[PDB]
C-alpha cells in the first residue's frame, strides 16, 4: 500500500548490510507474475497443463504454445512470455542433441536442468520453467527459478496464483497417484485459480510417458479430460 | 537517513578504512544453512543441513564434489559457489593430467582466495557471496579449510558456517581435544552433534535434512544423502 | 451518456431535472443485466463494455459520482475484474480493473459511505476468489482518499475492520495475504487502530494445533481444499506479520514481542514459513537505517533470537 | 519495460494494416494517409516483398521498419542458400521477432517499434498471416489489424470472417477492402491493397482495380438496404 | 568437358547447355540443368570445378534476388555481369578460388540483348557469341562462319543445332541432350531440348 | 564398398554391401553403411568410413534441431544441401564421402547424391562407392519405375551381389531398406555367400 523503500533496494551488484541482494530479489518476483503452469510426476508419467489466454477468436491457438517438447522424453512448461524463454528451451534443445552426438545417449532431466541453469548463470534471465521427462530413473519432475536455482519436484505450480496452488496441490498429492488421477487434479485445481469454465483454448494438456515420448492432449482428447471432470 | 556515501561500491574506501561492500558480502554466508566441517588423524567430514521449499521439493544440496580427493560444503549464494566449483573441479583435474597427482589442497584454497580477491579490488564487481568449507585429504593428511567473501582462507581443526554457526563453534572448540583421535563414526556423531546445536529444540536432524560427506586415507570423498545417512543417524543420543 | 447525464446533479436547493435522470437509467440496464449479475448472457456483456466506458467517461465530469443505482452495479465488475493486470484479458476484464480504481478513487458522500460497505460486505461473501480480492484492493484505495469521512462514522470503521479480518481467514491464500496487505497499510495511516482485542484474536488464531493426519496415505480421497487448521494458523501469522509491518521505520514498545512470537513460526509448514520469512526479512531492511536506536527497545536475548533467524530466500544455500 | 511501451504508442498511431488469409489467396491491405501538397507518394509504401512467397505490411515507426525489412530480406535469401527451400512465414516471422526483442546494443531503443502483419504461402502452399508485437510476440491470425482503429476493425473481421467471406479470392479481397472502409473514409484514394495468389508473386492492385472492388461493395450495400 | 553456348541476335539472347552431370568415367545424371535463372531477363550459365559451380552461381542469384527485393527493379544485365566479376576477382587471389567458366545472357529493355563470357580467371567481355568447355574450340568456327548480325531466331537455332551436330560427330566425349533457352523482351522461354 | 539407390512406383529402395577394408586387409564384414537419420529419411556412406559417419551423424542431429525448432521434418532436398555446404566448408582438405540422401518428403519420394567434392545432384537412380561401376549396369538393365516391390528387392539385391563378385572392396552382406510414405522399412539382410547359392542354382 504505502511506499516502504530503503536505501539499500534497487542497487544493482551491491550487497545489502544484511548481504541480500535486493534488486536481484525485486526481478525474480516480478518474473513469476506469469499464466500459471501445474506439473505433477507420478510412477506412470510426468504431466504438465498450462493456461493459454488466448485473446482473440481469429488468433490460431497453436500459435500460443506455453508446453514445448526439449526433447522425445523431455517437455518443458513456462509461465510468462514465450519470448523470454525462447533463448533458454533452444540451449536445452541444442544441448540435448549435441549430448546425444557426443556420447550416442538420451540426456537426464536433471542434467538439461543443470545446462539451462548454466545459462541462466551466465542476470535473472526473466522465466520461471517446469521440465518433465521420463529419464533412466525414471518419471521426473524438475522447477527451474528466474534465480537459475534446480529442484526435483514431486508436484509444483508456476505463475500468478502459484503459492494458491502448491498449497492445493500439497493436500490432494500422493505418492501412488496415477497419471490420470494427476491430470484430472491439476486440471480442478487450474480450474479454481483460472475461475472460467476449461475448455480447449484455456488449457493445453501434455504428458510424458515411460513408453510413449512426449504427448501434446489434442483438442478431441482433451475435451474428453476436461468433460470427466 | 543515516546513508552513507561509501559503502556504493568494493573500489570505494571508507574514512575510517574499511571497504563496507566487503563486509555486506561477509555476511551473505550467514544468510545460508549451518555446516559444519571436522577433522580427525585420518579422516576429514563435512556435515550439513540441508533446507526445502516445500515438502514436495526435494531438498537443496549443500555438500558437492570436487575431486577424488576434496569436496565441498557450500553456504551463502549458491550460483557463486557453482562458479567457484566449476574453477575447482578444472584446477584438480588440470594437476592429474599435468602431474598425475592429486592437486595439494592447500594450493587450491590459494588458488579460489587468488580468484576471490580480483572482484574485491575492480569496479563493478560484486565480491563472491558463498562461504565454502572444504575437506581434502593429501600427503600432508586430512585437512579442513574454511573461504570467505573476503578472500580470506583459514586451516581449520573443526568449522562452522551460516545460521547459528556460533552454537556449533562453541561445541566444536569444547570437544575439539576429542576429536583428532576419534574413529570415522565417532568423528561423523561430533559434526552432527554441533549441527544439532544450531537446530532450533523443535526441530530435529532427519534423514531428509542432513547431508554428510566423509574423505580419508583409503576413502575417496563420499556424498552420504537420505538412506545413507540413517546408520550414522541411528548412533546418535537422543537431544539433550 | 456523460453528457445527457450532466445536468442532472443533487446540488443543495435544486429543483428536479426535464432533462433524462441517472438513477432510472441505471435501472433498465441493471434489469437487463441480470442474467450475468446463453444468448441472454452474450447479450449482456456486450451491454456491459457500453455502461463501463460510460462510468470510467463519467468519473471525473459528473458533478456527482457514486449515485446509489451506480454503486450496486460493482458487485458484478469485481467478478470480471483480473487479480493480476496483463494486455491478454480481453478488453473487458483490463476496462473493468481501470473503471473499479477509478471509482474507488472517488469522493463519497457520508450518506453513501454506509451503503457502499454493504456492496462491499456482500461481494466479499461471494464465492469468487477474484472478487474478495479485489474487494480488498477497492478498499484500499476507497478508505486512504476520503479517509477523514469513513474515520467520521464509527460504524464504517468498525464494519472495515471485521471485513478485512474476516477475508484473513479466506481459503484462497492470495486474499488472505491481501487482506494482511490492507490490515498494515490501515494501521500505519492509523484508520485502524492495534488493540489489545485485535492481537488477542492473532494471537488465538496462532495458536491452533495442526491436524498431524494425512488423508492422502488411505487414499480414495481428493481434498483439493487446504485443511482449516493450516488456515487458521496462516491467518493468525499474517495478522501479527501486518502489525509488524504497519511501522516500516519504526519500533513501537509491542514489536519486540511481536517479533518473538513470529520467530516461533518459522519452522510451521508452508504457507505459514514463507509469510514468517517475508515479514522478518523486510522487517530486518527497513530497520536497518536506524538500527542503534532500534536496537535498544529490544532487551539483549530478544536481539539474539532475532539475530540467529534465517528468512533467506530459496538462492541463498 | 518504459521503452516496449513508447514502442507500442508509436504502432497505435501507425496507419491501419488489415489482413486476411484465404483458401488460395492471402490478402494484405494498408491505410494510405495524405502526404503534403509538393510531395511525392511513390516513397511511402508500408507493403513490402520480403521475398517471392513472403510479403509484410508494418505500422509504426518508418525508420526502424526499414531496417528491420532489409534484415529480413538478406536472411529470406541466406535461408534459402543454406536449405534450398522459402523460407515459411512462422521462420521470417520468428527472425523478426527476435531482431525487435534485441536492438543490438543494450538499452538503446531495444524495442525496434514496428508492429508487422506478415502473410505469403508456405512451400506446402498453406496460406500463413502472422502479427510481429515490439514485445517479441509473434502469434498466427486467420485475419488481423495493426494500427490506428485496429481493435475496431477486428471487432467487424470476427463478424465477417466466415466460410462464406473466403470462399472465393474477389470475396476475400472485398473483405480486406470492408474491414479498411471503416477505420480509413474514402474509395480507392485511400487504400493500397496487395494480393499474394498461390505460387504467383505478390501483385499490388492498380487504382483502378481496387476502385472496381470497392463500387461492388457499395453496390451490395445498396441491394442490402 | 561441360558445354556452354550463346547466340546474341539483333532482338533475343539463345543460350544452349549440356545436360549430363557426370563422376569420373560415368554419366551420374543427363536431366542435369547448368542455367540459373538470376533474374526474369537474366540467364547465367556456369560450368568448371565440382562444388564451385553451384556454391558461387547460387550466391550471385540470390544476391540478385536481394537487389529486386529491395529497389523493386532488377538488376541491368550488364550490371549482373560487372557484380560477378568483381565477386569472381576478389576470390582468385583469396584462400578459397572459385574455378567457374560463365556465359551471362540477359535482355536489358534500354540496352536490349547482351551476352558476356567470363572465364575462370574473370575477365568478362561482351560478345556476338561465345562458347565454353573443349567443345568450344570445334564449334567456335561454325559460328563465326556462319553467324550474321541480324540472324532470326528461327535461323539461330538451326545454326546452334549445326554446332550441337558437329560434337556428336567429332568430340570424344558423349553429350546426347542438350538444354535450349530463349531470351526476349517478353522474358526466358524454354524450348524443346535437342536431342541426339 | 557398394551402395544403390532408385525410385520406382512404390517408393526409393536403398542398398548397400558390409565391407570395409584397411589396404587389402578386411577389417570388417558387418558394417551398416546405412544411416536412419530421422524415420523417414536413410543416408547411405560411401569413401572414408569415418568421414562418412562424423558428417552424417552431424547432418542426423541438425535434422532433429530443425524438427524441434520448427515443429515439422526436414525436406530431402533441405537435408542434402546441409550435408553440401558442410562438406564444402572443408573441400581440399581430403575428406572422402560419397553420400545418397533418400528419404519422403511433402513433395514424395526423393534421391540426391552429395560428394566430397561438393556435387549435389537428384536422379531416379544413384550407385556409389568402388563397385558403383558395376552395381550401374545391372541395375540400369533391369531398373523399370512400374517395377513391383518384389521385383524391385530382387534388382537391387542382384545389383549388390554382381558388383560384390567384380570388385574386391565391396563384400560381406546386402542390407536393403525400403522408403514409404509411412516410413523407411528395413528389408532384409542376406549374406552374399547365401545368394550365390541361391543365383548360381
Ligand atoms: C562405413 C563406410 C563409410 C565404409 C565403407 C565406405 O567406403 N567401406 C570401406 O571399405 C571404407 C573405404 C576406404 C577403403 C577408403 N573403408 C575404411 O574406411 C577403412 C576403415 C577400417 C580401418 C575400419 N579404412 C580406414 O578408414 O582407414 C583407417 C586406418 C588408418 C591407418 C591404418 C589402418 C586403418
Amino acid at each position: 500500500m504505502f511506499l516502504t523503500r530503503s536505501e539499500y533496494d534497487r542497487g544493482v551488484n551491491t550487497f545489502s548490510p544484511e548481504g541480500r541482494l535486493f534488486q536481484v530479489e525485486y526481478a525474480i518476483e516480478a518474473i513469476k507474475l506469469g499464466s500459471t503452469a501445474i506439473g505433477i510426476q507420478t510412477s506412470e508419467g510426468v504431466c504438465l497443463a498450462v493456461e493459454k489466454r488466448i485473446t482473440s477468436p481469429l488468433m490460431e491457438p497453436s500459435s500460443i504454445e506455453k508446453i514445448v517438447e526439449i526433447d522425445a522424453h523431455i517437455g518443458c512448461a513456462m509461465s510468462g512470455l514465450i519470448a523470454d524463454a525462447k533463448t533458454l528451451i533452444d540451449k536445452a534443445r541444442v544441448e540435448t542433441q549435441n549430448h546425444w552426438f557426443t556420447y550416442n545417449e538420451t540426456m537426464t532431466v536433471e542434467s538439461v536442468t543443470q545446462a539451462v541453469s548454466n545459462l541462466a548463470l551466465q542476470r535473472p534471465f526473466g522465466v520461471a520453467l517446469l521440465f518433465g521427462g521420463v529419464d533412466e530413473k525414471g518419471p521426473q519432475l524438475f522447477h527451474m527459478d528466474p534465480s537459475g536455482t534446480f529442484v526435483q519436484c514431486d508436484a509444483r505450480a508456476i505463475g500468478s496464483a502459484s503459492e494458491g496452488a502448491q498449497s492445493s496441490l500439497q493436500e490432494v498429492y500422493h505418492k501412488s497417484m496415477t497419471l490420470k488421477e494427476a491430470i484430472k487434479s491439476s486440471l480442478i485445481i487450474l480450474k479454481q485459480v483460472m475461475e472460467e469454465k476449461l475448455n480447449a483454448t484455456n488449457i493445453e494438456l501434455a504428458t510424458v510417458q515411460p513408453g510413449q515420448n512426449f504427448h501434446m492432449f489434442t483438442k478431441e482428447e482433451l475435451e474428453e479430460v476436461i468433460k470427466d471432470i | 537517513m543515516f546513508r552513507n556515501q561509501y559503502d556504493n561500491d568494493v573500489t570505494v574506501w571508507s574514512p575510517q578504512g574499511r571497504i563496507h561492500q566487503i563486509e555486506y558480502a561477509m555476511e551473505a554466508v550467514k544468510q545460508g544453512s549451518a555446516t559444519v566441517g571436522l577433522k580427525s588423524k585420518t579422516h576429514a567430514v563435512l556435515v550439513a543441513l540441508k533446507r526445502a521449499q516445500s515438502e514436495l521439493a526435494a531438498h537443496q544440496k549443500k555438500i558437492l564434489h570436487v575431486d577424488n580427493h576434496i569436496g565441498i560444503s557450500i553456504a551463502g549464494l549458491t550460483a557463486d559457489a557453482r562458479l567457484l566449483c566449476n574453477f575447482m573441479r578444472q584446477e584438480c583435474l588440470d594437476s592429474r593430467f599435468v602431474f598425475d597427482r592429486p592437486l595439494p589442497v592447500s594450493r587450491l584454497v590459494s588458488l579460489i582466495g587468488s580468484k576471490t580477491q580480483i572482484p574485491t579490488q575492480r569496479y563493478g564487481r560484486r565480491p563472491y557471496g558463498v562461504g565454502l568449507l572444504i575437506a581434502g585429504y593429501d600427503d600432508m593428511g586430512p585437512h579442513i579449510f574454511q573461504t570467505c567473501p573476503s578472500a580470506n582462507y583459514f586451516d581449520c581443526r573443526a568449522m562452522s558456517i551460516g545460521a547459528r554457526s556460533q552454537s556449533a563453534r562453541t561445541y566444536l572448540e569444547r570437544h575439539m581435544s576429542e576429536f583428532m583421535e576419534c574413529n570415522l563414526n565417532e568423528l561423523v556423531k561430533h559434526g552432527l552433534r554441533a549441527l544439532r546445536e544450531t537446530l532450533p529444540a523443535e526441530q530435529d536432524l532427519t534423514t531428509k535434512n542432513v547431508s554428510i560427506g566423509i574423505v580419508g586415507k583409503d576413502l575417496e570423498f563420499t556424498i552420504y544423502d537420505d538412506d545413507d545417512v540413517s546408520p550414522f543417524l541411528e548412533g546418535l543420543e537422543e537431544r539433550p | 451518456l456523460t453528457y445527457i447525464f450532466m445536468i442532472d446533479v443533487s446540488l443543495p436547493n435544486t429543483t428536479p431535472t426535464i432533462s433524462p435522470h441517472v438513477p432510472e437509467f441505471t435501472a433498465r440496464i441493471l434489469e437487463k443485466l441480470k442474467p450475468l449479475m446463453e444468448d441472454e448472457r452474450t447479450q449482456g456483456i456486450k451491454l456491459l463494455k457500453t455502461i463501463l466506458k460510460w462510468l470510467m467517461a463519467s468519473a471525473g465530469r459528473s458533478f456527482s459520482t457514486a449515485v446509489t443505482e451506480q454503486l450496486q452495479l460493482l458487485p458484478l465488475f469485481f467478478k470480471i475484474a483480473p487479480v493480476e493486470n496483463d494486455n491478454s484479458y480481453d478488453e473487458l476484464k483490463r476496462d473493468a480493473k481501470l473503471c473499479l480504481s477509478l471509482m474507488s478513487q472517488g469522493l463519497l458522500y457520508p450518506h453513501q459511505v454506509p451503503l457502499v460497505l454493504q456492496v462491499l460486505k456482500q461481494t466479499a461473501r461471494s464465492s469468487s476468489w477474484h472478487a474478495r480480492y479485489t474487494v480488498l484492493t477497492y478498499l484500499q484505495t476507497m478508505v486512504f482518499y476520503n479517509l477523514f469521512i469513513f474515520l467520521n462514522n464509527e460504524d464504517a470503521v468498525k464494519d472495515i475492520r471485521w471485513l478485512v479480518i474476516s477475508l484473513l481467514e479466506d481459503e484462497q491464500l492470495e486474499v488472505r495475504e491481501m487482506a494482511a496487505t490492507t490490515l498494515s497499510g490501515l494501521l500505519q495511516c492509523n484508520f485502524l487502530t492495534m488493540d489489545s482485542p485485535m492481537q488477542i484474536h492473532f494471537e488465538q488464531l496462532c495458536k491452533t494445533k495442526l491436524p498431524k493426519k494425512r488423508k492422502r496415505d488411505p487414499g480414495s480421497v481428493g481434498d483439493t481444499i487446504p485443511s482449516a487448521e493450516l488456515v487458521k494458523r496462516h491467518a493468525g501469522v499474517l495478522g501479527l506479520g501486518a502489525c509488524v509491518l504497519s511501522s516500516p521505520y519504526d519500533v513501537p514498545t509491542w514489536m519486540p514481542q511481536l517479533l518473538m512470537n513470529l520467530s516461533a513460526h518459522l519452522n510451521d509448514p508452508q504457507p505459514i514459513e514463507m509469510t514468517v520469512k517475508k515479514t522478518l526479512s523486510n522487517f530486518r531492511r527497513t530497520h536497518h537505517d536506524n538500527w542503534q536506536e532500534h536496537k535498544q527497545q529490544f532487551t539483549d536475548d530478544q536481539l539474539l533470537v532475532l539475530t540467529d533467524l534465517l528468512v533467506s530466500p530459496c538462492y541463498y544455500a | 519495460l518504459f521503452q516496449v511501451e513508447y514502442a507500442q504508442e508509436a504502432v497505435k498511431k501507425g496507419s491501419t494494416a488489415v489482413g486476411v488469409r484465404g483458401r488460395d489467396i492471402v490478402v494484405l491491405g494498408v491505410e494510405k494517409k495524405s502526404v503534403a501538397k509538393l510531395q511525392d507518394e511513390r516513397t511511402v509504401r508500408k507493403i513490402c516483398a520480403l521475398d517471392d512467397n513472403v510479403c509484410m505490411a508494418f505500422a509504426g515507426l518508418t525508420a526502424d521498419a526499414r531496417i528491420v525489412i532489409n534484415r529480413a530480406r538478406v536472411e529470406c535469401q541466406s535461408h534459402r542458400l543454406t536449405v534450398e527451400d522459402p523460407v515459411t512465414v512462422e521462420y521470417i516471422t520468428r527472425y523478426i521477432a527476435s531482431l525487435k526483442q534485441r536492438y543490438t546494443q543494450s538499452n538503446g531503443r531495444r524495442p525496434f517499434g514496428i508492429s508487422a502483419l506478415i502473410v505469403g504461402f508456405d512451400f506446402d502452399g498453406t496460406p500463413r498471416l502472422y502479427q510481429t508485437d515490439p514485445s517479441g510476440t509473434y502469434h498466427a491470425w486467420k485475419a488481423n489489424a495493426i494500427g490506428r482503429g485496429a481493435k475496431s476493425v477486428r471487432e467487424f473481421l470476427e463478424k465477417n470472417y466466415t466460410d462464406e467471406a473466403i470462399e472465393t479470392d474477389d470475396l476475400t479481397i472485398k473483405l480486406v477492402i470492408k474491414a479498411l472502409l471503416e477505420v480509413v473514409q474514402s474509395g480507392g484514394k485511400n487504400i493500397e491493397l496487395a494480393v499474394m495468389r498461390r505460387d504467383q508473386s505478390l501483385k499490388i492492385l492498380n487504382p483502378e482495380e481496387i476502385e472496381k472492388y470497392v463500387a461492388e461493395i457499395e453496390k451490395e450495400k445498396e441491394e442490402n438496404e | 568437358m561441360e558445354y556452354l553456348i550463346g547466340i546474341q541476335g539483333p532482338d533475343y539472347v539463345l543460350v544452349a547447355s549440356d545436360r549430363v552431370a557426370a563422376s569420373n568415367i560415368v554419366q551420374m545424371k543427363d536431366d542435369h540443368d547448368k542455367m540459373f535463372k538470376m533474374s526474369e531477363k537474366i540467364l547465367l550459365l556456369c560450368v568448371g570445378e565440382a562444388g564451385d559451380t553451384v556454391q558461387f552461381a547460387e550466391y550471385i542469384q540470390k544476391n540478385v534476388q536481394l537487389y529486386k527485393m529491395r529497389n523493386g527493379y532488377e538488376l541491368s544485365p550488364t550490371a549482373a555481369a560487372n557484380f560477378t566479376r568483381r565477386n569472381l576477382a576478389d576470390c582468385l587471389r583469396s584462400r578459397t578460388p572459385y574455378h567457374v567458366n560463365l556465359l551471362l545472357a540477359g535482355y536489358d529493355e534500354h540496352e536490349g540483348p547482351a551476352l558476356y563470357y567470363m572465364d575462370y580467371l574473370a575477365a568478362l567481355a561482351k560478345a556476338p557469341f561465345a562458347a565454353h568447355g573443349y567443345g568450344a574450340f570445334l564449334t567456335l568456327s561454325i559460328l563465326d562462319r556462319y553467324y550474321t548480325p541480324t540472324i532470326s531466331r528461327e535461323r539461330a537455332v538451326e545454326l546452334l543445332r549445326k554446332c550441337l551436330e558437329e560434337l556428336q560427330k567429332r568430340f570424344i566425349l558423349n553429350l546426347p541432350t542438350f538444354s535450349v533457352r530463349i531470351i526476349d523482351k517478353n522474358g526466358i522461354h524454354d524450348l524443346d531440348n535437342i536431342s541426339f | 564398398t557398394t551402395t544403390l539407390a532408385f525410385k520406382f512406383r512404390h517408393g526409393v529402395i536403398v542398398a548397400a554391401d558390409s565391407r570395409a577394408t584397411a589396404g587389402a586387409y578386411i577389417a570388417s564384414q558387418t558394417v551398416k553403411k546405412v544411416i536412419e537419420i530421422n524415420p523417414y529419411l536413410l543416408g547411405t556412406m560411401a569413401g572414408g568410413a569415418a568421414d562418412c559417419s562424423f558428417w552424417e551423424r552431424l547432418l542426423a542431429r541438425q535434422c532433429r534441431i530443425y524438427e524441434l525448432r520448427n515443429k515439422e521434418r526436414i525436406s530431402v532436398a533441405a537435408a542434402s544441401k546441409l550435408l553440401a555446404n558442410m562438406v564444402y566448408q572443408y573441400k581440399g582438405m581430403g575428406l572422402s564421402m560419397g553420400t545418397m540422401i533418400c528419404g519422403w518428403d511433402k513433395r514424395g519420394p526423393g534421391l540426391y547424391y552429395v560428394d566430397s567434392e561438393g556435387n549435389r545432384i537428384s536422379g531416379a537412380t544413384f550407385s556409389v562407392g568402388s563397385g558403383s561401376v558395376y552395381a550401374y549396369g545391372v541395375m540400369d538393365r533391369g531398373y523399370s519405375y512400374d517395377l513391383e516391390v518384389e521385383q524391385a528387392y530382387d534388382l537391387a539385391r542382384r545389383a549388390i551381389y554382381q558388383a560384390t563378385y567384380r570388385d574386391a572392396y565391396s563384400g560381406g552382406a546386402v542390407n536393403l531398406y525400403h522408403v514409404r510414405e509411412d516410413g523407411w522399412i528395413r528389408v532384409s539382410s542376406d549374406n552374399v555367400a547365401d545368394l550365390h547359392e541361391k543365383y548360381s542354382g
